[PDB]
């Protein structure tokens, strides 16, 4: 019934740090339930009828509110509470909101870029990818321009994330640009190109030789 | 299960609804028809986390117990599951507490919006009872 | 005993899937099972719940309709039946308890309607040959394409390089799905020591092994 919104979508912490996150009800509810969701399992019943905490839940988790406004509160973060927390109003017929995506801070480190040509095997088909990684980065913002023959820009670009790695909170991306063998043979450099909090200079990486 | 009207009339006149308080028969299958349309197995969810059960949709807060409903009072002191067999007595049972309590069928929103003041003994004309 | 599911479907559009929950390890009859749908980018639908023991069915608005419930009480099983499936139908759907003896959830039945054939991958291999040095570490990869439906599971070395690897998510273009894995081991394993990634596709028997070489 009613719409549900969570303040904010997505938050950064460390450990020892205090977390709330807002969930708002465009009507009064009389209660509220909060799940929580790890990336990989099913959801799982954190808080219930507003503040008591489901079974297993640590004691630093608490939940209020009243009416329109309800909360969740970790005292001391930890890193095992980084996942989705989406809270309930389990009325007349119930509403989630869209979550609060709590994901730990480690300070910024810079992108490991690397570009591979397309393989024989790829080109046999006649079709070619170029692929570039860019492995290990915080934080997350990463912009991925590529160039063809020097200023270009493409449109077969397939980009893809990784979660938040677990030993060490980083990132990584996958940029995909595919193209046909001939829109490929007919060119010579090919760019991969990151702009990203830790650097003024975007980091390149480039192979100029579909030809010899 | 669908009662049917001069069945279910039948049926509540046996377990002592005649005049319950001071409420005849018509009332009764008439609030059975507006709340459940006779039907012994419908539920409802309501704006605060509780549910109406059976026929006579008493619900979870105050009157039974559905081991989820926030404040259960459960004051008719019987799991709301009993509330949805086909034989009317849990639920006939919860209903005569309910009439009980100083507030009539007021307790009732769809006796109270369909039935009161109506010609409540249309609802059993031309029953056998 | 669990909340145990079905296992992933796959689905044409305007046909009708039926997902089992076996609730097994209480008295069955006497605890409501509520199914959500989680559509991956919107999160939570709540679909609506069944009281197995009565047959009492409580339904949400939106899938008053799409949705039917029923539970084999000798099986201590309750059906979800979803019919006129649409694309907008793909999603994981759970099944759970919310009640104060026990709020446990199944782990989800995934449910892709689409027309697309399966579709076994084309696995290419992903190999520097001029490691222009980005460290003294060598990065590696496997690009899986083409394949339909999800999932694919790609390991490497059978399992021994767990550390380094990076599988990131499949993305779908026209009706088929790209993933990618890389792997990174100092410069000195490659060429020198074999690097191999095992991608397998369970929806077909595709089974591939590709040796990076130079």
């Amino acid at each position: 019934d009613i719409v549900l919104t969570q303040s904010p979508a997505i938050m950064s912490a460390s450990p020892g740090e205090k977390v709330t996150m807002t969930c708002s009800a465009s009507s009064s509810v009389n209660y509220m339930y909060w799940y929580q969701q790890k990336s990989g399992t099913s959801p799982k019943r954190w808080i219930y009828d507003t503040s008591k905490l489901a079974s297993g839940v640590p004691v630093r988790f608490s939940g209020s509110g009243s009416g329109t406004s309800y909360s969740l509160t970790i005292s001391s973060m930890e890193t095992e509470d980084a996942a989705t927390y989406y809270c309930q109003q389990w009325g007349r017929n119930p509403t989630f909101g869209g979550g609060t995506k709590l994901e730990i801070k480690r300070a910024d480190a810079a992108p490991t870029v690397s570009i591979f040509p397309p393989s024989s095997e790829q080109l046999t088909s006649g079709g070619a990818s170029v692929v570039c990684f860019l492995n290990n980065f915080y934080p997350k913002d990463i912009n991925v321009k590529w160039k063809i023959d020097g200023s270009e820009r493409q449109n077969g670009v397939l980009n893809s994330w990784t979660d938040q790695d677990s030993k060490d909170s980083t990132y990584s991306m996958s940029s995909t640009l595919t193209l046909t063998k001939d829109e490929y043979e007919r060119h010579n450099s090919y760019t991969c190109e990151a702009t990203h909090k830790t650097s003024t200079s975007p980091i390149v990486k480039s192979f100029n030789r579909n030809e010899c | 299960k669908v009662f049917g009207r001069c069945e279910l009339a039948a049926a509540m006149k046996r377990h002592g609804l005649d005049n319950y308080r001071g409420y005849s028969l018509g009332n009764w299958v008439c609030a059975a028809k507006f709340e459940s349309n006779f039907n012994t197995q419908a539920t409802n969810r309501n704006t605060d986390g509780s549910t109406d059960y059976g026929i006579l949709q008493i619900n979870s807060r105050w009157w039974c117990n559905d081991g989820k409903t926030p404040g259960s009072r459960n004051l008719c002191n019987i799991p709301c599951s009993a509330l949805l067999s086909s034989d009317i007595t849990a639920s006939v049972n919860c209903a005569k507490k309910i009439v009980s309590d100083g507030n009539g069928m007021n307790a009732w929103v769809a006796w109270r919006n369909r039935c009161k003041g109506t010609d409540v003994q249309a609802w059993i004309r031309g029953c056998r009872l | 005993v669990q909340l145990q599911q079905s296992g992933a479907e796959l689905m044409k559009p305007g046909a009708s899937v039926k997902i089992s929950c076996k609730a097994s390890g209480y008295t069955f009859s006497d605890y409501w099972i509520e199914w959500v749908k989680q559509r991956p980018g919107h999160g939570l639908e709540w679909i609506g719940e069944i009281l197995p023991g009565s047959g009492s069915t409580n339904y949400h608005e939106r899938f008053k309709g799409k949705a039917t419930f029923t539970a084999d009480t000798s099986s201590s099983t309750a059906y979800m039946q979803l019919n006129s499936l649409t694309s907008e139908d793909s999603g994981v759907y759970y099944c759970l308890h919310g009640n104060y003896d026990f709020d446990g959830w199944g782990q989800g039945t995934t449910l892709t309607v689409s027309s697309a054939k399966t579709t076994p991958p084309s696995v290419y291999p992903l190999a520097p040959g001029s490691a222009a040095q980005t460290n003294s570490m060598v990065t590696l990869g496997c690009l899986v394409k083409g394949y339909f439906p999800e999932p694919v599971t790609v390991t490497w070395n059978s399992g021994s390089l767990s550390s380094g690897v990076h599988t990131f998510p499949a993305v779908l273009q026209s009706d088929l799905y790209t993933l990618s894995s890389s792997v990174t081991v100092p410069s000195s394993p490659r060429p020198s020591e074999t690097v191999t990634c095992n991608v397998a596709h369970p929806a077909s028997s595709t089974k591939v092994d590709k040796k990076i070489v130079p």
